[PDB]
């Protein structure tokens, strides 16, 4: 679950 | 997705800096997004789970008007548009723009000197 | 004479390099003196022992023609103007000599022009 | 004889 939900803040940046 | 490997550290030097802000460039990455200290952070993070990069790198102008990159080589200022506790101090609504010019002109310290020591 | 005490070691920055271009200039060194890599390094030794900066600011970009600075603030260039070869010589067999230029502050010559000669 | 040395040396730079 960790580097999933920071896959959610990349996409803030659209990455 | 499967967990990825970990990235040995390193310090953001001028071309890793010009490499890193074409990359994210090409990837469609950070232009015209919405800026904040909370999103600040984030690119901190990418830099240095995707790349090493030791986040020391990311200093920007305090303000107001345009934040310049502290970094020299990094090519992502902070442009004003047109209440959170991420949000600018000034007030000011801050988005991300890629400037190519930033590669070979110091804007940031030939503007505020002060702000470096 | 009496021996200078060693100074302080530091990395140079921007600013500093600024600083050291002018400060070199208003006592008259380096302008029209004919560059080799011997006299390179002269250069280094000079500001490391007497501003104690680190010998590894002075790069330049391989040539032919010009030479500009890869430290960005570092107001000298290179510029061609040979019986004998010295081992000291250019590759480009170009006779290079130092030039002031304060333009170098406000622009990256050296990136602006050639970009591959960076990693 | 090391000062003078490199004074010799910097004088080719028009230095010291």
């Amino acid at each position: 679950a960790y580097q999933q939900g920071q896959n959610q803040l990349y996409n803030e940046l659209n990455l | 997705v499967s967990v990825r490997p970990k990235v040995p550290l390193r310090t953001m030097s001028y071309k890793l800096a010009i490499d890193m802000s074409h990359f994210i460039k090409e990837k469609g990455g950070l232009e015209g997004i919405y800026y904040s200290a909370r999103r600040h952070r984030i690119l901190d993070i990418y830099l240095e789970k995707e790349e090493g990069i030791i986040p020391d790198w990311q200093d920007y102008t305090s303000g107001p008007g345009i934040r310049y990159p502290k970094t020299f080589g990094w090519l992502w200022k902070l442009v004003p548009v047109n209440t959170s506790q991420w949000d600018d101090p000034w007030g000011e609504v801050l988005a991300w723009k890629f400037d190519p010019t930033l590669a070979y002109t110091y804007e940031a310290y030939v503007r505020y000197p002060e702000e470096f020591g």
